[PDB]
């Protein structure tokens, strides 16, 4: 069953990436912004900045030096300001990408090389494993997780009074079909008879509120009698 | 902190305020103003992305049942109160009244003096009435289902049995809780009440939020003051230079004023970009704490309060979030 | 331009004045963000509608002081994450 569900889920990942075109926008936007910045920088070469022309050789081929100096200084001031703007914005974007790369390194170390217990760090549900794949300028994780879904209701009680002693579950919880009482682990329904080997005794049964009266089967008494 | 104030600046009303000649001089500088509007619009989008990342963790709106037999625990100081026009908890009321918020920015002072020079404040996408609804959904899911609502379908469980599970997490055997339920109930209620009174008394508690607001206002303030500087021209008023001098000599003065005002805008935009990076780092930390302290139980030491962590409750605050860690 | 300002479907939001979009009484998930809890989308004979965005489906958990819900079956789910 788990083999079939796993293979089917990988196939749905295949088809969902093969059909939806806006999936990889987190990568794509990065590329777009970089190209956009360079584009603006190139068309800052066409601005006059107050000079006679935006072409430097037309200032050179027309004017004598004592005023060609004056126009060229204005052009230099404008173009240098454009470079400083571009470099500052590139520094800030590089800081953002470095933060994203540190997060990717943390996910690679913890989701892939081990099993994580942080909630919603390695996908939705209880985490089982992860597989990395490369992407152009980025990484793609496939998180394989466990999601429990078909629930029923039962009626519980925190303890069982048997012989003036309160019995508590070693691991799990006490549930009821409606008539009997069983011990069940907390994430999958499989009822078991309440024995001495999966409960522990603690005190008498006059302190705990909501304790229900039942019997606990001892595995030794039918062996002797 | 989670988000800051979305602000938009129009160049042409700031630099060449209501002038055609100054606009024609400004067109020779290329595309600075398209760049500035792109940067500020990017920040304004990222603020809403921060708030949506932090609070919108679940996609169903749970509701607490009207009966309140939680085994002795009393959540009345964090649950929403139906007897108020905005359905908020009283701790959220104190948090709203502590912060002296400025620059409200709804449709209609010093805010008007800022407004008349091309400075605008955009409203956030999520109002304060829907952030309270996410907060109420998170508390209802936590107190009626445990941690399972953040990992699948919500499964109900009695509250002292959930709290026994949480002692079983930190290495204390669960018979400790069931034999001391009244004591734990009294300690928990008294601790919540002391949180109420301590926040009601100390005035400097919320400085982490307040400083953020202050810094933003300060930046806007000095930007407005940079309109009053001469920069070497004969006046700081553009209409006087226009009303006195002929164009071939007034162009030289107006160019100097344009250079100074454009440098002021670039300084303001650079510092806003750096502050937005700081706030985004804080919002990512808040999202991590919401996913790991609230929706589950953490085992990282001192990540979710000092001591052995049991559970946590979120509350909203103006431009921020407040966690109560029960430990 | 004045060929839109005729309107007859003007709307007043806390973000400003919206012209050219009809207001509905439903609540959907957000498509294009406008502000103050108002989003807008393109739907039905097709038009542009503006609505109050909906946070999500309402759910009520049947809490009780002696009742638990336990799963019986499970699902293996594979999700992606791009960085
Ligand atoms: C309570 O659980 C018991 C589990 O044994 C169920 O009782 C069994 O019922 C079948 C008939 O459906 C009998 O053949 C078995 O002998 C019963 N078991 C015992 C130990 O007597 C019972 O159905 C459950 N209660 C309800 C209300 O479903
Ligand atoms: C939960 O705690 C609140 C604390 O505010 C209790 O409300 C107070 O109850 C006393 C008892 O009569 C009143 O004198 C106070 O005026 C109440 N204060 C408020 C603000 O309502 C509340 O009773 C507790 N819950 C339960 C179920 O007892
Ligand atoms: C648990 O769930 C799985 C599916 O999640 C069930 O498997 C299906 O069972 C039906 C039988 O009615 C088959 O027709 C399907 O082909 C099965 N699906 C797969 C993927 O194998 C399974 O029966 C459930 N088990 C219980 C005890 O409820
Ligand atoms: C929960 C329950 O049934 N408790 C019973 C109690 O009522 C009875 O008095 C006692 C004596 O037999 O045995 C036990
Ligand atoms: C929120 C707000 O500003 N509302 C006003 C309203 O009070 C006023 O009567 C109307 C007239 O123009 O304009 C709008
Ligand atoms: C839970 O199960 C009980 C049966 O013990 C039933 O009466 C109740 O209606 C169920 N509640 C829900 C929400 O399914
Ligand atoms: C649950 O509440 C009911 C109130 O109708 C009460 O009779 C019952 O004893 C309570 N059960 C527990 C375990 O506290």
């Amino acid at each position: 069953l788990i083999a079939n569900q796993f293979n089917s889920a990988i196939g749905k990942i295949q088809d969902s990436l093969s059909s939806t075109p806006s999936a990889l926008g987190k990568l794509q936007d990065v590329v777009n912004q970089n190209a956009q910045a360079l584009n603006t920088l190139v068309k800052q070469l066409s601005s006059n900045f107050g000079a006679i022309s935006s072409v430097l050789n037309d200032i050179l081929s027309r004017l004598d030096p004592p005023e060609a100096e004056v126009q060229i200084d204005r052009l230099i001031t404008g173009r240098l300001q454009s470079l400083q703007t571009y470099v500052t914005q590139q520094l800030i974007r590089a800081a953002e990408i470095r933060a994203s790369a540190n997060l990717a390194a943390t996910k690679m170390s913890e989701c892939v090389l081990g099993q994580s217990k942080r909630v919603d760090f390695c996908g939705k549900g209880y985490h089982l494993m992860s597989f990395p794949q490369s992407a152009p300028h980025g990484v793609v994780f496939l998180h394989v997780t466990y999601v429990p879904a078909q629930e029923k209701n039962f009626t519980t009680a925190p303890a069982i009074c048997h012989d003036g002693k309160a019995h508590f579950p070693r691991e799990g919880v006490f549930v009821s079909n409606g008539t009997h009482w069983f011990v069940t682990q907390r994430n999958f329904y499989e009822p078991q008879i309440i024995t001495t080997d999966n409960t522990f005794v603690s005190g008498n049964c006059d302190v705990v509120i909501g304790i229900v009266n039942n019997t606990v089967y001892d595995p030794l008494q039918p062996e002797l009698d | 902190p989670v988000s800051m104030t979305k602000t938009s600046v129009d160049c042409t009303m700031y630099i060449c305020g209501d002038s055609t000649e100054c606009s024609n001089l400004l067109l020779q500088y290329g595309s600075f103003c398209t760049q500035l509007n792109r940067a500020l619009t990017g920040i304004a989008v990222e603020q809403d992305k921060n708030t949506q990342e932090v609070f919108a963790q679940v996609k169903q709106i749970y509701k607490t049942p009207p009966i309140k037999d939680f085994g002795g625990f009393n959540f009345s100081q964090i649950l929403p109160d139906p007897s108020k026009p905005s359905k908020r908890s009283p701790i959220e009321d104190l948090l709203f009244n502590k912060v002296t918020l400025a620059d409200a920015g709804f449709i209609k002072d010093l805010i008007c003096a800022q407004k008349f020079n091309g400075l605008t404040v955009l409203p956030p996408l999520l109002t304060d009435e829907m952030i309270a609804q996410y907060t109420s959904a998170l508390l209802a899911g936590t107190i009626t289902s445990g941690w399972t609502f953040g990992a699948g379908p919500a499964l109900q469980i009695p509250f002292p049995m959930q709290m026994a599970y949480r002692f079983n997490g930190i290495g204390v055997t669960q018979n400790v809780l069931y034999e001391n339920q009244k004591l734990i109930a009294n300690q928990f209620n008294s601790a919540i009440g002391k949180i109420q009174d301590s926040l009601s008394s100390t005035p400097s508690a919320l400085g982490k939020l307040q400083d953020v607001v202050n810094q933003n206002a300060q930046a806007l303030n000095t930007l407005v003051k940079q309109l009053s500087s001469n920069f070497g021209a004969i006046s700081s008023v553009l209409n006087d230079i226009l009303s006195r001098l002929d164009p071939p000599e007034a162009e030289v003065q107006i160019d100097r004023l344009i250079t100074g005002r454009l440098q002021s805008l670039q300084t303001y935009v650079t510092q806003q970009l750096i502050r937005a990076a700081e706030i985004r780092a804080s919002a990512n930390l808040a999202a991590t704490k919401m996913s790991e302290c609230v929706l589950g139980q953490s085992k990282r030491v001192d990540f979710c309060g000092k001591g052995y962590h049991l559970m946590s409750f979120p509350q909203s605050a103006p431009h921020g979030v407040v966690f109560l860690h029960v430990t | 331009w004045r060929v839109y300002s005729t309107g007859s479907n003007v709307f007043q939001t806390r973000a400003g004045c919206l012209i050219g979009a009809e207001h509905v009484n439903n609540s959907y998930e957000c498509d294009i963000p406008i502000g103050a809890g108002i989003c807008a989308s393109y739907q039905t004979s097709q038009s542009i509608i503006a609505y109050t965005m909906s946070l999500g489906a309402e759910n009520s958990v049947a809490y009780s002081n002696n009742s638990i819900a336990i799963p019986t079956n499970f699902t293996i789910s594979v999700t992606t994450e791009i960085l």
